């Protein structure tokens, strides 16, 4: 699923495989250099795409006036009564609806769902 | 109404709201708040009906049926109702917000445009320019409606 | 232009009411004591002088042929 | 005993291929160039003078690379000529608008394909500012 | 201290008032041609190409610089006399100024020296000016010197008069520029479209726009489907879609890690990882540098003969056609790379839906074109035409060895008539240009009415073309909010397309960014050219007019910085807006012009900053030295942009904000002054337009417009083909606030009447109403209408011309059967003369090769006194003379009536006051309309302003039309009326005229506005 | 009319070097019962895999 970089050219490692070791193996095709891949896993491909939103909210959105704030539900690892909450911005999750919580502290930036 | 409307929408905040096998959950969502607001404007409009006296003049004319509609007497005393866009609630034309007044994300009634004052008590700022989206829609269908219908 | 000679709706006469009217105006009375002092019990004749404007006076600012 | 509706002119326009009135102006422009200096010759006639302005103020075009592209983009379909020019000049905006300004159109093409077309020269036709 | 709520009402209104005083109305005209004329004007001349003549004689050419004085009038004398702007009127020439140019020019003959000479103050030629601009003659003038010039006080110009004609620049919405902007089509063959139209500074070069698009998966092939998704990327110079990896291989970043790089800025992210591969493998076979450029320059609209040939050419395309805004010299690669890689990324985030596809009807993704940035444009057009007739002039001279004279090569005319055709015409550009010009612009200003007036000023227009068909510029969008009015639009077809300007709102002049360039690099911020790729991973990105200025490692301190900047007026000017995306990590900073915003209370920890001490030294404005700028400068208020409006919460008055039982909302950073300043010119004369229906609305800014009255101070001197002037404008009972800004309540179009609603002999139905017949004639609705017939005898042909004389009998072979004893020994009638029918009023002949009658008659049949005859000399220098009928109309049972909001209704008939039906009072109500009105096509608003009038009048006090004021309320006035012996309802028993009985249902009758329509009876059957 | 695109959760392309490898842990314990019958297997497979 990621991407390597040889250290020659600093070029893309398509997946190759060889027929003598049995071994997969990224290598360059315009310089020589070829690395072993331990992970042997060439990509994924999540259809549904159900990715997890925290990750992609940033722990920046807490100091925004606009979004707005609720005290019901305090920060897992601070107790600080104070959360911003909103619903995802990812036009792919519209279909459902659902609420983020961050963490109001300047510099704890805990993001979870409930 | 408003209280059931943010009943409903705490179900979904929530995820308790379960979305009918025909319809997905963000549709399932307006699909609901929708009916209950519709039906408020009915149910209140039907009293205001029956508020009029024989006396009134609002009454004689719907009951002669010669002018003006039911509906036109409810917008007047009870409720004008929800301001429908393209068919829809009013979009958010701002970053998931209606107008920069309101909160992000907010699906509530005055935030989508429900305008919950009658013609004759006044609207609220806020319903005022929700009343303007929904009747320049109309305006645009009336003047597209008669090119199309002549041709 | 000017304040119209009579009240459009009965007949009684609002223009030599209109003199009086500001010379109330700047004698610390209000705007409505003052119609009753003129004699303007109809509301239709309070109308021609409360809420009327004078563009003469702009007017008379250009200087003539 | 002619009319353009329904296709029926002189058989000798049928040899002659139609031309853009932004295309005429360029044909325009290389006559009045060499008249004005390559020959010294009498002034050119009104008619040619007043034909110029009218190609000019209605050219939807800028260059000939805006005018071949249309050109060829139109001479893929089975587009009659008098229709190639005829919906370039036009530029109809949506597909119903040309169906009734052209008839003929409405005999050989849907509804939709051919407002993948007008669309089509809208991208190419460009304004002034 | 503060701002108690019982006193907010008032001291809301103070501020605004402050605004309008010193900013106006048309602000926005004035300030954007004041830029034109102050700056581009010069930036065009400056920034020109070097002209070189060869044919050993080498000539440079170069403008020094550009003189411009005020206004003169150039006769046969040549004399440089004083041009007023009435005069220009009256005489039917252009009010504009002579323009200067100074030409330096060094002649080089291989003789080993250089010598050059001045010339000073060339007459390069003249721009027309907008009255009441900074080079206009009635700049800061006071009210009375305006008299003396018999030009209007209460005029507020922002206009200019071409051929006599006052010509309005209406603003032409255009998609903004320098910005990325991600947009889904269904029917283009790839799925996402990367647009984003680049340009440099005010104007430098042509806007070039380059779609860095994404193939659908849709499409299936043997490799296709494979890599599936690649980014093709389309330039402007080349009419194949290039890959987007190759561009960046032809800037100079041969290794594809450094493709990933600038475009990936999150390696730990493998989602957008993935999208990107695809795109590698199409340009994977191009890894040099040069091959990238050899594969470029092979699409190029004119590929070179030779290999070599094809690498400059997409080396000049990429360097200079390609992103001029970011870089336009040759070492701004990096630079360049980092902009396309910024759009791919946007593209990526679009592509997985992370981001939000931009709005199409966004307003902050367009600008706004005044008159000063559609004049620039045109400017450039006459003055590249001048470089090629100098050019060509020369041409001839130099390869004959002989110098040529400056005066002759410099052309007058085409920079003259090149701006006063298309202002004229209204078709924008150059005639001869082979192209369609956008007609519209510069429309003749509507004098029918002061409010009618105004708005046309702050009219605006949406986009045309590919981008307005696209979007629904006719759908009232949310951005509209306190930037232009929802309600004001016009009916028919082009419903939505025209729209007004706000009353607060304004549209942002333009300034230079290299105040804020300079800022941020004595701040932490560091430029591209500095970091590494990495550091953009975790840093928010700066952006000025849409450059990539570098990123920042704390966004949170600079931007309470900049704001403190913009709040102390210091480098960064207020004009200037800040819009920071928290979500994306980015900041945003514009300062190019044509962005609308507007003023907003600035609120810091739930408490506003404006305080009593504030509103204390506005209430005293005059003879302080205070003014509304002093509040920008103390920075209790400052402008929102609509970008920045996406991130800025807003509270509609203080006392939303003060306390709340559950909070909405604890952090509030702007506060509305007043929501009502959302409404139009048009709009905001309607009281209680929250009662009334939007269509409603709608329909009386159409009405408002049409409406007849006194619509300027200076009729008499001026002479105009239609002006409709009323007897007895005066203002209404039932009046808005801000109408005192719009000046209306000065100049009223309409006279209030005792209406009462009532279904009076059946003789009117839903779109009908009755008068009283006595009524009218005691002047209740009556009016002036004046037509202006002009005529010039000219010398067109050296045999036949034009003169003015009485067409005598015997002289005259051919002429018309008329009355010809109107007519003076001059051949013109003079003032007093009574004129109906079929009339001459002028005299003319052309004395073909005996002389033939071509006089003109009155245009209708209507009966009308000559008011006063103007006799002139045009430009050409030829007699020429004015003449306006005045004729009286009296309303009639043909005249179209319309209340202030509603349908217009027609006089169905005039009863006598016998007739009227009188109350117990005897009070015969002027007018009576039908009540099957009042439920569909009316609002309940004039029952509302019916009982207000009623109240108004018998207390003796105007009543407050605000439409979101919370102390006038339904009930509270109908308790008011109580107390004056009335109805609290304002139902009265009144007495039909012809049966004395009572009429059994008691009518409702109050003292509303109405006003006159332009629509008359005698003017149709007359014709 | 349903896709398999409505019908699948996700999709890989994972490396077996050989047939009895099955890398993903989970999987490993069906497959190899399944895989017992020599169905396709009477010479070489490749290594890649559509799971
Ligand atoms: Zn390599
Ligand atoms: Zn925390
Ligand atoms: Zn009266």
């Amino acid at each position: 699923v990621g991407i390597r970089f040889c250290q020659e050219c600093n070029n893309m490692l398509y997946p190759k495989e060889d027929k003598e070791n049995r071994i997969l193996l990224y290598a360059c095709r315009n310089c020589d250099y070829q690395q072993e891949a331990d992970n042997s896993c060439i990509y994924v491909n999540k259809i549904t795409h159900e990715v997890d939103e925290l990750t992609q909210i940033i722990a920046d959105v807490s100091q925004d006036p606009t979004l707005p704030r609720t005290e019901d539900h305090p920060c897992q690892k601070c107790g600080h009564k104070e959360a911003v909450f909103f619903q995802s911005h990812s036009a792919r999750a519209e279909d459902a609806m659902r609420l983020y919580y961050v963490c109001t502290a300047p510099h704890c930036g805990h993001r979870w769902t409930e | 109404a408003k209280q059931d409307v943010i009943e409903v929408i705490e179900k979904a905040h929530n995820n308790e709201l379960e979305p009918t096998p025909g319809n997905t959950l963000r549709q399932t969502f307006e699909n609901q708040v929708n009916r209950i607001l519709n039906d408020a404007r009915d149910k209140t409009g039907s009293s205001a009906q029956k508020s009029l006296s024989e006396y009134n003049n609002f009454k004689s004319m719907v009951v002669s049926g010669a002018k003006g509609s039911k509906i036109n007497i409810s917008q007047v005393i009870a409720v004008v109702g929800q301001q429908n866009v393209e068919g829809k609630r009013i979009p958010f034309g701002f970053k998931h917000r209606t107008l920069p007044h309101f909160i992000k994300d907010d699906y509530g009634p005055e935030s989508r445009g429900f305008v919950e004052n009658s013609y004759l008590a006044g609207l609220t700022p806020t319903e005022f320019f929700f009343h303007a989206m929904g009747g320049r829609e109309g305006l645009i269908d009336t003047a597209v409606k008669t090119a199309e219908t002549g041709y | 232009m000017i304040i119209p000679v009579r009240c459009f709706t009965c007949g009684k006469i609002v223009g030599n009411k209109w003199e009086a009217y500001l010379g109330l105006l700047q004698a610390e009375y209000t705007e409505g004591d003052a119609l009753d002092a003129l004699g303007l019990k109809r509301y239709c004749c309070r109308r021609m002088l409360l809420a009327h404007v004078d563009l003469i006076e702009k007017l008379l600012n250009y200087a003539p042929l | 005993e002619e009319d353009a509706s329904q296709l029926i002119f002189p058989k000798e326009f049928e040899t002659a291929e139609t031309l853009l009135n932004s295309e005429v102006h360029m044909l325009l422009e290389h006559r009045k160039q060499q008249n004005e200096s390559a020959e010294d010759e009498q002034e050119l006639s009104e008619v040619f003078m007043k034909t110029l302005n009218y190609t000019a103020r209605f050219s939807r075009f800028k260059n000939r690379e805006t005018i071949a592209s249309v050109r060829s983009l139109l001479l893929q379909k089975k587009l009659h000529k008098f229709e190639l020019a005829c919906l370039a000049n036009l530029c109809p905006e949506t597909a119903e608008e040309s169906k009734a300004l052209i008839p003929s159109l409405e005999g050989r093409f849907e509804d939709e394909e051919l407002q993948q077309i007008l669309d089509d020269i809208q991208t190419k036709r460009s304004f002034q500012y | 201290d503060e701002i108690t709520p019982d006193l907010w009402q008032e001291a809301c209104w103070i501020v605004i008032s402050s605004y309008f005083d010193e900013k106006g109305l048309v602000r926005q005209q004035l300030d954007s041609f004041d830029e034109f004329i102050q700056m581009s004007v010069q930036r065009i001349v400056e920034d020109a190409p070097p002209i070189d003549l060869q044919a050993p004689p080498r000539y440079l050419l170069k403008f020094e610089q550009i003189y411009l004085s005020k206004p003169t009038h150039w006769e046969r004398d040549g004399a440089p006399s004083p041009m007023m702007p009435n005069e220009a009127r009256l005489r039917n020439l252009t009010y504009s100024a002579p323009l200067y140019v100074d030409i330096t020019k060094t002649v080089i003959k291989e003789g080993e020296e250089q010598l050059q000479t001045q010339h000073q103050k060339t007459f390069i030629g003249k721009i027309p000016i907008m009255l009441r601009s900074t080079y206009c003659l009635l700049n800061g003038l006071t009210d009375r010197d305006l008299c003396e010039l018999n030009e209007c006080p209460l005029d507020p110009g922002g206009y200019f008069i071409i051929n006599g004609s006052e010509k309005v620049l209406i603003a032409q919405e255009k998609m903004a520029t320098n910005t990325v902007y991600v947009f889904a089509k269904k029917d283009s063959k790839y799925a996402y479209t990367g647009e984003c139209r680049s340009c440099l500074e005010n104007s430098s070069r042509p806007t070039s726009t380059i779609w860095v698009s994404m193939l659908a998966r849709g499409g299936q092939g043997a490799k296709k489907s494979a890599i599936g998704q690649r980014i093709v990327a389309t330039l402007p110079y080349i009419k194949q879609e290039v890959p987007i990896i190759i561009v960046f291989r032809a800037l100079g970043f041969v290794s594809d890690r450094d493709i990933l790089e600038h475009i990936i800025y999150d390696f730990e992210d493998p989602e957008m990882m993935e999208m990107v591969k695809p795109s590698l493998d199409e340009a994977f076979v191009i890894q040099e540098q040069n091959v990238a450029l050899n594969f470029i320059g092979s699409r190029g609209a004119k590929p070179g003969v030779t290999k070599e040939k094809r690498i400059k050419y997409a080396k000049e395309v990429l360097q200079k056609e390609m992103l001029p805004h970011v870089g336009v010299s040759d070492f701004c690669e990096t630079k360049k790379a980092y902009f396309l890689g910024y759009m791919v990324h946007r593209l990526l985030l679009a592509a997985l839906g992370r981001r939000e596809l931009d709005d199409r009807d966004h307003y902050g993704n367009k600008r706004l074109d005044l008159a000063g940035p559609l004049l620039a444009f045109l400017f450039r057009g006459m003055f590249k035409n001048l470089l090629k007739e100098v050019r060509i002039y020369a041409q001839k001279f130099i390869d004959r060895g002989k110098d040529f004279n400056l005066e002759l090569a410099i052309k007058t005319r085409i920079i003259s008539d090149g701006l006063k055709y298309s202002l004229a015409t209204g078709n924008w550009g150059d005639q001869k240009k082979a192209h369609q010009a956008r007609a519209g612009v510069s429309q003749v200003l509507n004098r029918l009415t002061f409010a009618s007036t105004l708005s046309h000023l702050r009219r605006l227009n949406s986009p045309i073309g590919r981008d307005g068909k696209l979007a629904k510029p006719r759908q009232l969008h949310n951005t509209l909010w306190g930037m232009v009015c929802p309600a004001e639009t016009p009916e028919g077809h082009a419903v939505g397309l025209v729209k007004n300007l706000a009353l607060m709102a304004y549209i942002s002049v333009g300034s230079q960014p290299s105040p804020i360039l300079e800022f941020l690099e004595e701040w932490s911020m560091e430029n591209l050219e500095e970091i590494s790729p990495a550091a953009i991973a975790d840093a928010t990105k700066i952006f000025v007019n849409g450059c990539w200025v570098g990123i920042h490692k704390d966004p949170e301190q600079l931007m309470n910085t900049l704001r403190k900047l913009r709040r102390q007026m210091d480098i960064i000017v207020s004009e200037v807006s800040m819009i920071r995306d928290i979500r994306e990590r980015e900041i945003r900073i514009y300062t190019d012009a044509g962005r609308i915003c507007r003023p907003l209370l600035i609120v810091e920890k739930q408490k506003l900053l404006l305080k009593k001490r504030h509103i204390d030294q506005l209430k005293e404005r005059e003879y302080n030295n205070y003014s509304w700028q002093d509040l920008v400068a103390s920075g209790v208020v400052e402008y929102i942009d609509t970008l920045e409006e996406e991130t800025v919460m807003l509270a509609m008055t203080p006392d939303d904000l003060q306390e709340k039982e559950v909070a909405y909302c604890s952090t509030y950073t702007h506060c509305e002054i007043h929501p009502s300043m959302i409404l139009g010119v048009c709009a905001s004369i309607i009281p209680f337009p929250d009662h009334n229906q939007s269509p409603r609305n709608t329909y009386q800014s159409a009405m408002g417009k049409q409406a007849m009255g006194v619509y300027i101070t200076n009729f008499h001197v001026r002479m105009d083909t239609l002006a409709h002037v009323l007897y007895y404008p005066q203002k209404p009972l039932v009046t808005t606030r801000s109408m005192e800004y719009l000046r209306f309540r000065e100049l009223p179009a309409g006279i209030n009447s005792i209406v009462a609603i009532a279904s009076y002999t059946g003789y009117n139905q839903e779109d009908s109403v009755i008068m009283n017949r006595s009524a009218v004639d005691r002047g209740f609705f009556r009016s002036v209408f004046y037509r202006s017939y002009k005529e010039q005898e000219s010398k067109k042909g050296f045999d036949q011309e034009e003169v003015f004389e009485k067409p005598t009998r015997e002289t005259c072979q051919g002429m018309r059967h008329a009355i010809y004893d109107k007519l003076d020994d001059d051949g013109l009638i003079a003032p007093g003369v009574r004129v109906s029918g079929d009339d001459v009023i002028i005299g003319k002949t052309v004395t073909l090769p005996t002389k033939r009658d071509c006089s003109t008659f009155l245009r209708t049949s209507e009966t009308g006194i000559v008011d006063q005859v103007m006799v002139t000399l045009n430009q050409e220098g030829y007699k020429f003379c004015k003449i306006r009928v005045r004729s009286v109309r009296i309303p009639q049972i043909g005249d179209k009536f319309a209340s202030r909001h509603g349908q217009k209704g027609t006089c169905g008939i005039q009863y006598r006051q016998e007739d009227m039906p009188f109350t117990c009072e005897g009070i015969t109500p002027d007018i009576i309309i039908n009540p099957h009105a009042i439920p569909s096509r009316m609002t309940i608003g004039h029952l509302i302003e019916c009982l207000q009038g009623k109240v108004s009048a018998n207390k003796g006090e105007i009543g407050d039309a605000t439409p979101f004021n919370d102390a006038v309320n339904v009930q509270k006035i109908s308790n008011l009326l109580s107390d004056y012996g009335y109805h609290l309802r304002g139902n009265e028993v009144l007495y039909n005229g012809f049966t004395g009985r009572k009429i059994t249902s008691q009518i409702f009758i109050g003292p509303t506005y109405y006003q006159r329509l332009k629509h008359m009876v005698d003017d149709k059957i007359h014709s | 009319h349903t896709t398999l695109r409505k019908v699948t959760a996700n999709t890989a392309i994972y490396y077996d070097p050989n047939p009895q490898s099955t890398v993903v842990a989970e999987d490993q314990e069906w497959v190899n019962v399944y895989y017992e019958m020599p169905d396709f297997d009477v010479a070489r497979i490749s290594p890649w895999l559509l799971r």
